[PDB]
């Protein structure tokens, strides 16, 4: 180190749509700007319209039509509306997007959530669980990532049924893709009503197959640089059992590290 | 600090290149940001400690050496005995301090893909990669390699097994792979869109604003499909395993 040099700039405010819940983006209901309209999980439209489009602003603020993404409170349960930027209580307005894919009221510390099921379902601001259902990402482009995975002595992960371990990578097996969603979990290719889960939240968890639609924390993931495969709620990875592909088990476990913990998408 | 990150052709297995790897990458890394390892930023260092060598052995006898600046990660020269050839576009002060006690020798190209591409009249996607592609190189190089179809050739090989490996954790794996099964492989579409947007993946995680890239990253699957990447939480990104510095993001 020494003469430091470049800054990035802080004047990019790129629009783009933020899908969540279900491959669902954040939509302003109607094209609704009246004030305290309110803004809903919807399907992401074939084409680029304005409801679906949000510029994130350099101060913090989310905006759609100039209008910003405004909560209605700071407790638990309360829905967030469209509203004008200068009229509602500043510190509605700002919103921090983690790279997590977590967004933030900072003043509230509760967090954007899609808490319906139900495509059209009102967003609110929950307490923050890293619930599966309170997990974004940005970009127009709200496509899953369709891949393989392999890991351990260079096995893919492969779902039998509702069951998951290690197995011989096939370009063919179809039930070695998987689906990764912009909500951050990890589906199966097969029947995207299926979501990788962890049993429990304990050490040892036997992580496997179950439906998407509760939208749990065992049910968000979070793919690292280092590797690991990562459980935001309980502090822990994914794990080939003793390093033992013939256990047949992929469990939850705290990250040492080791080979039997790192993973890796093979497009 | 090291510069003699050695590998050998011989009797290596996955976890030795892997090792090989890793070494390199412990290298070059000079700071994390957003969590990801970035290179050294080129205002911070003296042209002393801006290269580095790796030897790539073939034998205890025959094997090469590859100079490569650590700012980017780039091979500007290699050096085969007492002679080195110093690529068309190696920085200035290369051959200061690259390979000082040797006949040192301008190459007419450089190392960018479509110069080394327009030279060996192949592509990325027709050279194939693998234990057998470097044990050969390491040959033709020493040997006293003349030809510049070939030497471009081999360092398309080079490169990609070498510089891009220690860039992306996919790329290493495939190498680890083809070395764990003798089995030589051509880059898929996939390796090629990574190897192609460096730049551009290092630049939008520097850059992002609300785990926002401010330009959209194309890339393309092994079926060769678009994948479009413009965010810190999209999964694909953690395959990046050294960015090249671009800015500091402000705080």
């Amino acid at each position: 180190i020494v003469e430091k040099s470049k800054i990035c700039s802080s004047r990019y405010e790129p629009t783009v749509r933020i899908g969540g819940r279900d491959g669902m983006c954040v939509d302003v209901y109607d094209n609704g700007y009246h004030n305290g309209n309110r803004i809903i999980m919807w399907k992401c439209k074939d084409r680029l319209e304005e409801n679906q489009l949000w510029t994130l602003k350099s101060d913090k603020t989310i905006r759609s039509n100039g209008k910003c993404l405004t909560t209605y409170g700071y407790a638990p349960g309360s829905y967030v509306m469209i509203y004008d930027c200068t009229s509602a209580v500043a510190e509605a307005t700002y919103w921090e997007i983690w790279d997590n894919g977590t967004i933030i009221n900072p003043k509230s510390a509760l967090v954007l959530s899609a808490e319906s099921s139900s495509m059209g379902g009102t967003l609110t601001v929950q307490t923050n669980e890293y619930l599966m259902r309170q997990g974004w990402r940005t970009g127009n482009n709200t496509s899953p990532f369709v891949t393989s995975i392999s890991g351990y002595s260079d096995l893919c992960m492969q779902a039998q049924g509702s069951n998951v371990w290690m197995a011989d990578c096939d370009s063919n097996k179809k039930e070695q893709q998987w689906a990764l969603y912009t909500d951050g979990s990890i589906r199966s290719v097969q029947n995207t009503n299926n979501c990788l889960t962890s049993k429990d939240h304990k050490q040892g968890s036997t992580i496997l197959l179950m439906g998407c639609s509760n939208g749990w924390a065992s049910q968000r993931w979070v793919f690292k640089n280092d590797g690991s495969i990562y459980s935001l709620y309980d502090d822990m990875v994914m794990d080939v059992k003793g390093s033992d592909p013939s256990l047949k088990q992929i469990i939850l476990w705290p990250y040492t590290g080791k080979p039997n913990q790192i993973w890796l998408t093979l497009f | 600090e090291d510069r003699p990150i050695k590998f050998s052709t011989e009797g290596a297995t996955s976890q030795s290149y892997k090792q090989f790897i890793e070494a390199l990458r412990e290298r070059l890394r000079g700071g994390l940001i957003h969590d990801i390892p970035v290179l050294p930023d080129p205002t911070t260092l003296q042209e002393r400690n801006r290269y580095i060598t790796v030897e790539l052995s073939n034998s205890d006898t025959e094997s090469i050496e590859v100079g490569i600046d650590v700012t980017n990660a780039y091979v500007v020269a290699y050096r085969a005995g007492t002679q080195s050839y110093f690529l068309r576009d190696a920085p200035s002060s290369a051959s200061d301090y690259l390979f000082t006690g040797t006949d040192q020798h301008s190459l007419p190209f450089y190392g960018t893909y479509g110069d080394l591409e327009r030279w060996a009249h192949q592509s990325r996607q027709q050279i194939p990669l693998g234990l057998q592609a470097l044990t050969h190189g390491i040959s033709f190089f020493r040997s006293g390699g003349n030809d510049n179809e070939e030497k471009a050739r081999t360092l398309i090989v080079i490169i990609q097994m070498v510089a891009e490996a220690a860039r992306f954790r996919y790329i290493s794996n495939r190498v680890r792979v083809s070395i764990q099964t003798g089995t030589a492989f051509q880059p898929d579409a996939a390796m090629i869109s990574l190897e192609n947007n460096w730049d551009n993946l290092s630049r939008g995680v520097q850059e992002s604003v609300q785990d926002t890239f401010p330009n959209q990253v194309t890339l393309t699957n092994i079926r060769n499909e678009p994948v479009i990447v413009d965010s810190l939480s999209h999964p694909t990104v953690a395959v990046l395993a050294l960015m090249l510095f671009v800015c500091n993001p402000p705080n």
